[PDB]
């Protein structure tokens, strides 16, 4: 399982724990727990040369992990999109396993039934990665090819369904930054 | 607004209700002039205001 | 009277004796190259402006 | 040797990733260019709803 | 130069690029006239809308569908897309002999008109028993 | 010859005899439907802006409207479950932009199919074609 | 080399990267894609022509062989092709001499020419001969 | 409209000047153009060369005119560090195509009985 | 202009109100059909294009 | 080139084709109208598509005047 | 921010505005090294050149396009009332009364 | 790699023996049965020989005096043909593969799935908050009788509520009334 601490603005956080689907869907689904764990955190000091060593400017670029990202795509009554480390404005991903990934037999049967099944915001089927959608109506079934599910919500329904109460301002996103400020598994 | 105009063009103003008909009533290749589209996507966007602020009203 | 050639005698063969255009004119221009220059069979030229 | 099952399957990939690529890359300047005029319009009904809430006012 | 004489004759590449438009970018005429829901401010779907639209041609994108009040503004570059491609100084064989009637053209658009066949004349005739 | 191949029936204007029509007057002949007498049932679609199409034309309570005799009024299929993206200016302008280039590729360079002028720039005579395509294999396999 | 683009040329490069009046033109994201079968046929299909001079390596030793390489083929082009296709991996400097091809006139006398090649002076590291049967 | 360094100097003495081709599918922007505009600029290159204020030709000092068709595709940037800053790999060829001949092998050509 | 459009089809035979000015003192048999498939083609081919 | 030509000016009759430009707002210069959909159309069908009151209804005639140019002479019967 | 009791008495009124025009101005975006010429020059309103200011109210007296927004909507009351009444209702179907009738 | 020249060279020619005329190229029928991958291994065997030739023909025009006319020419046709019959059998297969990846994208963009702000296309149904009526008549009416029978009232415009009406003759009675012509 893993959990999250999402603030709604400037609230005191709530929780959402999530049931994955690792039996049924491999890939996506290891995905969705290494992001949230920070299964790798990058710093390098320039003082000691890491200027100077090869490979360097990898840490000045997205950590891969879920953390202090926000929330930002949100039709209200439709879902609440969120996780795009790459870029803050949420256009492009970038996945963990490299930039993007692909599993078609995994998003061959994805079938959008039951409500809160939650999975990637993709723009295609070949670009899987970082970013991703609470689905918060039962009846989504135009996705069943698109998008790849891998888990859903077990709580926290309630403060995302608040989150899907909040207002937008004149750039389609909400007044208040929703910011994930803590994440990990369970 | 000065645009130029034909001896003819001062006259069919009048006859038509100042410089806003004027310039709606012709079409493109009936009002020859570029400049009769340098002002009418300005009286067209101007009118399409003025039926705001009007609604800006009655709201 | 359809028996009159609906393509010309005279236009360059597609150069395939497959049974099909070989790329119609693209190729020939690739197989021209090989007329122009020099074919494959060629023997000993006579004239005394030789290749090499 | 030719399994037409696991190799022109294969093929309409190698395709198929191409075109959903220049495609929704085809929308760039449907959104980096358009998404400045809507908001030219979503900064529009914000001013005009203030207006009415600062008009109306004059109007008591 | 001996061959800069018999090669810069070819006659390069050549096709109508229609004028552009600066000025009046007719792309950002599909944000005209929208309605804009207040809760969420963006533009609700207007039914009417693509119905009062007078569709402008363009050579990078196939129409863009313009409100008709703001059409006048391209008015050229549509008698500029009817109007053959070519200059009518190479089409010309269709406009002097008498294909001049066998031939539309509205806006020097240089098309043919429809033709019925050999075989259809001779049936089209012979059902009429003449 | 298909001058000698001919069929000399009655040796002058028609060649060949014809058949006799199956009926003696113009009276006699069966006259099938003109094709404007169908007048087969036409169909209107109307949609409106309200979500009210069927319920409200329900309650115009319609039969005929001057010669029509309304058969059935229905409502479905509308445009039920059409995608978004078919009404999208970001979405329908990349593909109103793909529909072009799909075009400017199948009409540019505009090239005839056949002009009398193909010919002369292939006819040659049988002097200037050796020239250009001669080789001493045509004339080592001669000897050979 | 003439560099007024023709009118022709295309409409047989149409033709022959896809049927041009019968079968419609390939999508754009294909077709600027390395997908796009004439590009496709490039990066699995290679098609050049390397030719040694035999006169250059004969009953000799040398360690600067000669290659008679296409115009297109580069420096670094060419040691990539020896070294994948021959495995030969002792280049150490490749010089070029871009020669246009040879004329000659036949035996009519009708001027022909052998297609332009590059001269490529591959430095090796050990002395490479052949050994001629005598 | 293209890298400047293919037009001037990047260098003291004109190390960059030339016409140059690029592959269509990668990003290096080229010189190198059919237009009519561009031809009396192009034909230059090839029956005269440049003359660079330094006293060297560049592009093309002896007789036989330069092939701008025939010059492999563009590969980088000349920084003062180096040569070049090769920029993109995507446009070499590298012959990447691996052989065996362990099993059922496919001699050249074919035989017939 | 004006060429007596209004007597064309209007002989006895098809040969009359055409100038064959190019004729022949001696028109061989292989030159006597060809006179006469000619003069029985203007007279279709002139008008199945007036009726197309 | 011109990807999609435009339809013509005003093709809403379903027999009759349409009326010549200028006339509906175009360039003057043809004394016809031609509409492609038209002529493609067969008869069967462009006689399907309409009935008698409605073809004596298209086939209208203003001889001596324009039915879209007000006050204004035919331009399909003038001498230019 | 919009108090929602406020918004409803926005968000229900027949009249909305149409709210997209600003994009159907005149291009004049170029080398503004000339933009500001114009302002100690009288040449902003040369050659159909028209500075566009977006403002709230307009002047009632001599404008043709108010006043003729007002006698469309002032015919808009008169047909709204005749809804009410009940006698578009009538007249929608005095039409069909007259077209059923054979 | 001092040994690796030799797979330039022709062999028997080294060994001052006369070439062979070896049988013939790749038929067509029989080469596009082989795997697009096992294909390539038939490539280079190829590719590595037209290598091996043309670093032998130019020998025999480089040395045009001493040795004249190299013998049997033929093997620079069978290897072309081979080389040309391969173009082909990809040129084949890579229609059998385009044609499918143009059919599934033919799809993909009715349904208008994709975005460049990734993210769930909004449900269709939503956006489109109208209601068609597939009235049915039995004579044709005018297409503006109805425009105003069956319109709206109640609303104050030009369209009086209705978007659209499409009067057209359903594709049965679309063939009976042409069949109906030529019986006429």
């Amino acid at each position: 399982h893993a959990f999250m601490d999402i603030a709604i603005g400037s609230q005191p956080p709530h929780r959402v724990t999530f049931e994955l689907f690792t039996k049924r869907c491999p890939i996506a689904s290891e995905n969705f727990l290494k992001l949230c764990t920070g299964e790798n955190v990058l710093p390098q000091v320039s003082s000691i040369d890491g200027i100077g060593e090869p490979s360097f400017r990898d840490q000045f670029l997205p950590q891969l992990t879920y953390r202090n990202t926000t929330v930002h795509r949100v039709c209200k009554g439709y879902l609440v999109q969120g996780g795009d480390i790459v870029s803050g404005q949420g256009t492009g991903q970038l996945s963990i396993y490299g930039e993007s990934f692909d599993a078609p037999e995994e998003v061959k049967a994805s079938k959008f039934d039951r409500m809160g099944l939650l999975g990637t915001a993709v723009s295609a089927p070949h670009l899987n990665g970082s970013q991703f959608f609470i689905l918060t109506a039962d009846k989504a079934p135009h996705l069943n090819g698109t998008c790849i599910c891998f888990g859903r919500v077990v709580d926290g329904w309630t403060v995302v369904k608040a989150i899907e109460a909040i207002p937008l301002t004149a750039a389609g996103e909400p007044a208040e930054r929703v910011v994930v400020v803590e994440c990990g598994k369970l | 607004v000065q645009v130029p105009m034909v001896e003819a063009a001062m006259f069919e103003i009048e006859k038509d209700g100042g410089f806003d008909n004027f310039i709606l009533k012709r079409s493109g290749p009936e009002l020859r002039s570029t400049y009769g589209e340098r002002i009418r996507r300005h009286l067209l966007v101007r009118q399409k205001e003025t039926q705001k602020n009007f609604v800006l009203d009655q709201q | 009277d359809a028996a009159w050639y609906e393509i010309p005698t005279q236009f360059h063969t597609h150069t395939y004796a497959d049974g099909t255009p070989q790329s119609r004119s693209a190729s020939l221009a690739k197989a021209t190259k090989y007329i122009h220059g020099m074919p494959h069979n060629m023997g000993q030229l006579y004239s005394y402006h030789r290749p090499y | 040797t030719y399994d037409r099952e696991k190799e022109m399957p294969l093929l309409v990939v190698r395709r198929l990733q191409a075109m959903e690529n220049y495609f929704v890359d085809s929308l760039q300047k449907s959104h980096e260019y358009h998404k400045a005029l809507q908001m030219r319009n979503a900064q529009d009904m914000q001013t005009f709803q203030k207006d009415v809430l600062v008009r109306a006012t004059e109007k008591l | 130069s001996h061959q800069l004489k018999r090669i810069l004759n070819k006659k390069s590449l050549h096709k109508y690029n229609w004028d552009p438009l600066h000025m009046y970018d007719p792309r950002k005429l599909v944000h005209a006239n929208r309605y804009v829901d207040h809760d969420t401010y963006e533009e609700k779907y207007d039914p009417h809308w693509e119905h009062n639209a007078h569709l402008v041609p363009d050579q990078q994108f196939y129409n863009i569908p313009v409100p008709k009040e703001y059409k006048d503004a391209y008015w050229w570059r549509d008698l500029q897309a009817r109007r053959v491609q070519c200059p009518t100084e190479w089409v010309h064989f269709r406009m002097h002999t008498k294909d001049k009637l066998k031939y539309d053209f509205q806006d020097l658009a240089f098309r043919k008109k429809f033709e019925y066949s050999y075989e259809d004349v001779v049936a089209n005739a012979k059902d009429m028993c003449s | 010859s298909v001058l000698s191949k001919a069929v000399i029936q009655l040796g002058y204007f028609p060649n060949i005899t014809t058949t006799a029509p199956r009926f003696t007057k113009a009276d006699d002949v069966p006259r099938p439907v003109h094709p404007d007498e169908i007048e087969g049932p036409w169909e209107v679609r109307v949609t409106y802006d309200a979500k009210d199409g069927l319920a409200y034309v329900q309650s115009l309570s319609l039969t005929s409207i001057d010669g029509a005799a309304v058969l059935s009024v229905e409502e479905e299929f509308p445009a039920a479950a059409q995608p978004y993206a078919a009404v999208d200016p970001v979405y329908q302008e990349a593909v109103r932009r793909e529909m072009a280039q799909e075009e400017t590729l199948m009409k540019w360079p505009n090239v005839p199919k056949w002009k009398y002028q193909y010919d002369l720039y292939t006819k040659k005579h049988l002097a200037q074609v050796v020239q250009y395509n001669y080789s001493n294999v045509v004339d080592y396999v001669d000897r050979e | 080399w003439n560099p007024i683009a023709g009118k022709i040329g295309l409409v047989n490069r149409k033709a022959e990267e896809w049927g041009w009046p019968h079968q419609r033109p390939p999508p754009t994201g294909l077709r600027r894609s390395p997908e796009y079968f004439p590009f496709f046929f490039s990066r699995y299909f290679p098609d050049v022509e390397v030719r040694l001079v035999l006169d250059s390596v004969l009953n000799n030793e040398t360690t600067r062989p000669i290659f008679h390489i296409p115009q297109d083929m580069s420096k670094q082009e060419l040691v990539n092709y020896l070294k994948n296709i021959y495995n030969i991996d002792n280049v150490v400097r490749i010089r070029v001499r871009n020669m246009r091809g040879r004329r000659f006139k036949n035996e009519v006398g009708e001027i022909k020419s052998l297609p332009d090649y590059k001269v490529a002076v591959v430095e090796l590291d050990s002395p490479v001969s052949i050994v001629f049967k005598q | 409209k293209w890298p400047a360094w293919m037009d001037h100097g990047a260098d003291g003495t004109g190390f960059g000047i030339g016409l140059n081709r690029t592959h269509p599918l990668s990003k290096l922007r080229g010189n190198l153009r059919r237009n009519p505009s561009e031809i009396p600029r192009v034909l230059n290159m090839m029956i005269q060369g440049v003359w660079h204020k330094s006293g060297n030709k560049l592009y093309f000092r002896g007789g036989k005119p330069p092939n701008p068709s025939t010059h492999p595709y563009l590969t980088g940037e000349p920084c003062p560090v180096y040569g070049w800053k090769v920029t993109d790999p995507g446009v070499i060829r590298e012959f990447n195509l691996p052989q065996p001949e362990d099993k059922t092998r496919y001699k050249p050509y074919v035989a017939l009985q | 202009g004006f060429t007596m459009k209004y007597k064309r089809g209007t002989g006895l035979w098809d040969e009359d109100h055409v100038n064959d000015f190019d004729a022949n003192k001696y028109l061989s048999a292989r030159s006597t059909m060809r006179w006469y498939y000619g003069m029985e083609r203007l007279q279709t081919r002139n008008n199945m294009n007036a009726r197309r | 080139v011109a990807p999609w030509v435009p339809p013509p000016r005003h093709d809403v009759k379903v027999t009759m084709p349409p009326p010549p430009g200028g006339e509906v707002g175009g360039s003057y210069g043809v004394s016809t109208g031609y509409s492609d959909r038209l002529a493609r159309t067969p008869y069967w069908k462009r006689m399907a598509l309409s009935t008698y009151a409605l073809r004596m209804k298209e086939n209208e005639t203003r001889y001596p005047m324009s039915p879209h140019r007000e006050g204004e002479y035919d331009l399909r019967y003038t001498v230019t | 921010e919009i108090p929602e009791a406020a918004r409803t008495v926005m968000r229900s009124h027949p009249l909305q505005p149409q709210l997209g025009f600003v994009h159907a101005l005149p291009t004049d975006n170029r080398d503004a090294v000339v933009q500001e010429w114009e302002r100690m020059h009288h040449l902003d309103w040369q050659f159909g050149k028209a500075v566009y200011e977006p403002r709230s109210a307009e002047n009632e007296r001599g404008n043709l396009t108010w006043l003729r927004e007002v006698r469309h909507h002032e015919a808009r009351e008169a047909f709204q009332a005749d809804v009410d009444s009940g006698e578009a209702r009538r007249r929608h179907m005095a039409k069909i009364k007259a077209a059923a009738q054979v | 790699n001092v040994a690796a020249l030799y797979e330039f060279v022709d062999g028997n020619f080294l060994n001052n023996k006369r070439p062979a005329i070896p049988g013939g190229a790749w038929p067509l029928e029989s080469l596009r049965r082989k795997s697009l991958a096992d294909l390539q291994q038939i490539w280079l065997s190829l590719l590595k020989e037209r290598n091996m030739l043309s670093t032998i023909k130019e020998h025999y025009l480089r040395h045009q005096e001493e040795l004249g006319a190299m013998p049997a020419p033929s093997r620079l046709k069978m290897v072309e043909e081979s080389m040309e019959n391969v173009k082909r059998v990809v040129k084949e297969r890579d229609a059998e593969a385009t044609a499918e990846a143009v059919r599934i994208f033919k799809e993909r963009l009715a349904k208008g799935i994709y975005r460049y702000p990734p993210g769930p296309p909004p449900p269709p149904g939503a956006h489109d908050p109208t209601s068609t009526v597939k009235l049915v008549l039995s004579r044709r009416v005018d297409e503006e009788r109805l425009r105003e029978l069956l319109g709206r009232f109640n609303v104050f415009e030009a369209h009086k509520g209705i978007v659209k009406l499409t009067m057209q003759l359903p594709e049965d009675v679309l063939t009976q009334k042409r069949d109906a012509e030529q019986l006429w």
